[PDB]
């Protein structure tokens, strides 16, 4: 079968600057060569046909170049929504085979994140489980540390985490971050804080509650 | 316009079988061949095999002769495609496509898993100037869940965090930044829907 | 007695022509009701309201159809005598003509690469906007050119028009599709030009032309030896050759070559 490998694996670049993604063929394929891009959730979207033909509903900016073994595809001018998985795929001689992708990622300014705490709601206590929430939502860039502090103690185990997407519009991202006890250890403990560690600032932005205070 | 409709998420036991529908509409049907593919949740595209659309002559790649069956009704314009004895690796999403991969379908997960299905506990969160608001859907199985505010009302400003597996169960959570003014004046509800389980949740955020 | 508060009188602002109103009138704190006369009428039309009644009140309700002789701004009016005294409620009610937009098209049906022309005409004093064309309405009719292309073919023209009647939005659209015709086709993605088979294996060769209409397909080597195009056959020596495949409709004619290469075991 026909082999494609795609280069490089994550293609990160500011907006407006001209992009290009490789797709080399292990056979001589002519312009068998289509791509497609895929957003988060979402189907694929044929974007370029056979090499360089366009399709109509897409963007100017996409266009394609190349024939045998080598083929490009190249974006004149990056925008924030074209975040998405890029896929070359052939169609010389079935079976079809795709790319192993490329992943286009937007560079962006500084943003401090917009920290939330949240107590265990009086449902949950009832079932016998406590588990914190602390969202923290529009921040750039992506890599942050929220430490949960029961009391002064950190706490290690029983902590999950999880990031949104790259925003398509303003390119920032979110986190969710819950902390899970049992009732027994929540309702044995006065404050809860989950301060968040991020390039925005030097020192911890903390977001804390009592649960004595309503 | 063209619309490729799948049949939507399916749960099924180890051995078992699962016949995903792709029913089409906006052009004719016996025009383009249908071709199907898989994605896994590495994000890696996979060619399963075609079908004629005229005589219903199918092909394969090799690796999904016998897993998959191509098989289609011409009068109601539908393609199914049949897998059987499903194990763990064939848990991913599947797409119709037709006219050369021009139109796709939304796509179907399938989930491949011994583990039974689980309703969430919707839980509610609450605490320049300006309120957040929580939703935590705590502890399902399987995927996916649809989370929305007043109905969909809400749309921006929305945070729905991906769900995270932890001991059999998946987590989510969503948020909501609205007017500090406009809360608690106006209400504010989370919509939380897990079609598996056939649960429709509806938790208004109460100040606390 | 009959009381000094005129009669309450329900009824649209607005009414299209060749079709039918709802009018309801009503009064409370008069008596005797049964001596009472109610008068309901649109103008110069006289209405038949069926009365309910209390024993201190009355609620007319009259349907009231409107034709193109009603059109125009007519007086919707109460009146109610009791006896001597007399109480008339007045409302204005204009009645609009407004027929839906005319999306027009050159021709029904039309060739690939063809100049297709498609309008859309309405009411004088409103508003259209062809698919979204121009954004914000403006004049009563708009244009749109186009090169016509398989991906045409089944396209909806939709037209919307807004009519201002006495000081409110009124809102029609109309929609048409196009059909267009487009010669045969045999892409590669659904008709290959290159086979390898192992021999004596089972293979299924695949090839689907497109085009509207439906064209009819037939691949040949050496004359007349078909390729058994949807069928699951033993692959073969015999099977080995170029293959001439030929899409056949009222819209033109293509070929493609297909080769099928038997690897011997
Ligand atoms: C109209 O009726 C009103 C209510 O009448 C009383 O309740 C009804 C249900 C009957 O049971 C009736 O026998 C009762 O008298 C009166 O309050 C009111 O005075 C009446 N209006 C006039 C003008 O007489
Ligand atoms: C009309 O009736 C009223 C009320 O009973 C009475 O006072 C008056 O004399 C009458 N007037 C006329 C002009 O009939
Ligand atoms: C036309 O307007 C009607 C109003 O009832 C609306 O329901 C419909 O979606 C519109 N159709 C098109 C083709 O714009
Ligand atoms: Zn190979
Ligand atoms: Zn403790």
């Amino acid at each position: 079968d026909i082999l494609l490998t795609q280069s490089p694996a994550i293609l990160s670049v500011s907006p407006g600057e001209r992009v290009s993604f490789s797709c080399r063929a292990s056979q001589s394929i002519g312009t068998s060569i289509h791509w497609f891009q895929q957003r988060i959730n979402g189907s694929p979207r044929l974007l370029i046909e056979y090499a360089s033909e366009s399709i109509s509903g897409i963007p100017s900016r996409f266009s394609g170049s190349g024939s045998g073994t080598d083929f490009t595809l190249t974006i004149n001018s990056v925008e924030s929504e074209d975040i998405a998985d890029y896929y070359c795929q052939q169609s010389n001689v079935w079976p079809f085979t795709f790319g192993s992708g490329t992943k286009l990622e937007i560079k962006r300014a500084d943003a401090a994140p917009t920290v939330s705490i949240f107590p265990p709601s009086s449902e949950q206590l009832t079932s016998g489980g406590a588990s914190v929430v602390c969202f923290l939502n529009n921040f750039y860039p992506k890599d942050i540390n929220v430490k949960w502090k029961i009391d002064g103690s950190e706490r290690q185990n029983g902590v999950l985490n999880s990031w949104t997407d790259q925003d398509s519009k303003d390119s920032t991202y979110s986190m969710s971050s819950t902390l899970t006890l049992t009732k027994d250890e929540y309702e044995r403990h006065n404050s809860y804080t989950c301060e968040a560690t991020h390039k925005t600032s030097t020192s911890p932005i903390v977001k804390s509650f009592n649960r004595n205070e309503c | 316009e063209v619309q490729l409709q799948q049949s939507g998420p399916e749960l099924v036991q180890p051995g078992a079988s699962v016949k995903i529908s792709c029913k089409t509409s906006g052009y004719t049907f016996s025009e383009f061949t249908m071709h199907w593919v898989k994605q896994s949740h590495g994000k890696s595209l996979e060619w399963i095999g075609g079908i004629n659309t005229i005589n219903g002559g199918s092909s394969y790649k090799q690796s999904f002769k016998d897993k998959a069956t191509l098989t289609v009704d011409k009068s109601s314009s539908t393609a199914y495609m049949e897998l059987n004895s499903l194990t763990s690796e064939d848990s991913a999403v599947y797409y119709c496509a037709t006219k050369g991969f021009a139109y796709w379908g939304q796509g179907t997960l399938v989930t491949v898993s011994a583990a039974k299905t689980t309703p969430p506990s919707v839980y509610p969160l609450a605490p320049n100037s300006m309120v957040t608001l929580g939703c935590l859907v705590k502890g399902y199985f399987p995927e996916p869940v649809t989370v929305t505010w007043n109905s969909g009302s809400l749309s921006s400003g929305v945070h729905t965090f991906p769900a995270v597996l932890q001991s059999d169960l998946y987590t989510l959570s969503s948020s909501v930044t609205v007017p500090s003014s406009t809360w608690p004046s106006e209400t504010v509800t989370c919509n939380v829907a897990h079609p598996a389980s056939s649960t429709k949740v509806d938790k208004k955020i109460v100040p606390r | 007695v009959l009381p000094a508060t005129p009669p309450q009188l329900v009824s649209p602002r607005v009414l299209e022509v060749d079709t039918q109103g709802t009018v309801v009138c009503s009064l409370d704190g008069l008596f005797p009701v049964s001596e009472a006369q109610v008068h309901l009428a649109l103008g110069d039309q006289r209405l038949n309201p069926t009365v309910t009644y209390g024993n201190d009140s009355f609620s007319a309700k009259a349907s009231v159809s409107v034709t193109a002789e009603d059109e125009g701004t007519q007086r919707l009016t109460c009146a109610v005598i009791l006896g001597n005294q007399s109480q008339e409620t007045l409302q204005t009610v204009t009645i609009y003509s407004f027929p839906a937009p005319n999306v027009i098209l050159t021709k029904p049906e039309v060739s690939e690469g063809t100049e297709v022309t498609v309008k859309c005409e309405a009411h004088p004093r409103a508003k259209v906007t062809l698919n979204g064309v121009p954004a914000q309405p403006l004049g009563p009719r708009a244009q749109l050119l186009l090169k016509a292309t398989p991906e045409d073919n089944g396209r909806s023209f939709s037209c919307s028009a807004t009519l201002e009647v006495a000081g409110q939005l009124i809102h029609k659209n109309q929609t048409r599709e196009l059909r267009v015709l487009y010669g045969p086709r045999l892409d590669e993605r659904d008709c290959p030009g290159n086979w390898t088979w192992p021999e004596n294996s089972q293979q299924t060769p695949m090839c689907q032309a497109w085009g509207n209409p439906l064209p009819e397909l037939k691949c040949l080597k050496d004359g007349t030896f078909p390729l058994p195009i949807g069928e699951s056959v033993t692959v073969t020596r015999d099977l080995e050759g170029t293959y001439l495949c030929r899409a056949r409709s009222t819209q033109g004619e293509v070929t493609r070559e297909v080769t099928v290469n038997v690897l011997s075991p």
